[PDB]
Parts: structure tokens; sequence; C-alpha cells
């Protein structure tokens, strides 16, 4: 999930 | 009535937005005038990157132009077109 | 289209505008976790007045309630309700 764009949920699987 | 994330994230992330911005911020060679209304509002770059080490800054600039009173002192009250930057996209960048 | 006088002036005078708030300066306290997004969305005055001897203050105030991701180092990713103070009417005052 790159750092400098914006959004997907499964980014926020990863959190 | 509380504001689920997703929707949070999204009108906060990086992108252009109405901003109140003084005159003299955008025309500092001009301070010796006063200007009716003092501020303008303008689509400018704001909100937040996914990172503390990033900014949110413009990569599409473009121009508006507004009718502004302007009065020098110990001279008259003028009506007249001021050109003031508008930011049209943006993108989060290293700082 | 040039903005006329009248509507330049009607849009910047002193009124409640959707403003990007970094949730530190809100929270000064919560140092040390991170934030996720790092800013909101909230109504707040802003706008200029017909006098610079005037500033544009909040009348009327309420809170809001939103979903924030709060990250502590060497720990997990929590969302959680956190509250913000929005502001409903403004007025121009005396400094």
């Amino acid at each position: 999930c790159d750092i400098h764009v914006l959004w997907e949920w499964e980014c926020f699987x990863r959190x | 009535e509380v504001v689920k994330f997703m929707d949070v994230y999204q009108r906060s992330y990086c992108h252009p937005i109405e901003t109140l911005v003084d005159i003299f911020q955008e025309y500092p060679d001009e301070i010796e005038y006063i200007f009716k209304p003092s501020c303008v509002p303008l689509m400018r770059c704001g909100g937040c990157c996914n990172d503390e080490g990033l900014e949110c800054v413009p990569t599409e600039e473009s121009n508006i132009t507004m009718q502004i009173m302007r009065i020098k002192p110990h001279q008259g009250q003028h009506i007249g077109e001021m050109s003031f930057l508008q930011h049209n996209k943006c993108e989060c960048r290293p700082k």
C-alpha cells in the first residue's frame, strides 16, 4: 500500500 | 450521528478545498492600501497525508479574477479587478 | 467569469466554514499517540469583518463525534470515537 496515494480497506487489514 | 471512519479519511485526505486567504499574502507589494473585503475565497490544497514526513502540495495551478475595493490613505475608494492563484489538483510529496 | 464585488464580499464575510484541523492542535495532551487520519473536517469561524478592529468569533458551539484510528508505538491500531468542537454561529466583535 503505497504511502503517497489515497484508501483501500484491505491497507487498513495491515493495521 | 457519529461520522464513520472511511468518511472521515476521505474528507480529510489531501485535496483542493475553499480556503479564506488574506489578500496581503498574495499581494505583499501593495501593503500600503486597505482592501475590502480583506480576505478572499480560493481553492487551495490542504488536508493530511498518510505520513507525517509528507506535505500536501499542488501540481496543477490556475487563476481567477475578482472585483476588490482598494483604498490608499489620503486618496479615493476604487473598485477594480485582481487576479489570484487557485489549486486544481494536489499530491503528497516528501517534506 | 469575473466574480462580482457583492458576491466576493458575501462569500468571504465572517461565517462557519469547513476547515481542516490538525488533531495534535486540538489535543496537545495526547502527543504520545499517532492519529489516522491526522486531521479532521470541522465547521469553524473564518472570514473577515468590515473593520480591522473586529474579529470573527463563535456565538454557538456544539460537539461532533468521529471514528479515528489511534496508534501507540509498539502497540495496536484501535479505531475509537473522539469528540471535537464545532462552531454553529459566528459574529464580528471587538478585540
